[PDB]
């Protein structure tokens, strides 16, 4: 604490709650919809087929 | 030509030369846009 010399920190860019909203895209797109969505529109399939 | 400032690490109140539209974030104070 109390910043010493003449130095900084800095804040990130993206906060913490926006990185764990990416994640959480993904989990989604492959538990739903397969491989499907890395390489145009997402299609459904059911999971155990999957 | 219009522009903004941006100060550090100010709880903006040691600003100086301040008018209307100010805004504090995270990083700082933000004067110039609303
Ligand atoms: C900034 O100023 C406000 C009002 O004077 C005060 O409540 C606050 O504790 C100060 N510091 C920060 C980090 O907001």
């Amino acid at each position: 604490a109390q910043k010493f010399n003449g130095l900084t920190v800095l804040p990130p860019l993206l906060t913490d709650e926006m990185i764990a909203q990416y994640t959480s895209a993904l989990l989604a797109g492959t538990i739903t919809s397969g491989w499907t969505f890395g390489a145009g529109p997402a299609l459904q399939i059911p999971f155990p087929m999957q | 030509n219009q522009v903004a400032v941006l100060y550090q690490d100010v709880n903006c109140w040691r600003v100086y030369s301040t008018g209307s539209n100010v805004f504090q974030t995270r990083a700082g104070c933000l004067i110039g846009a609303e």
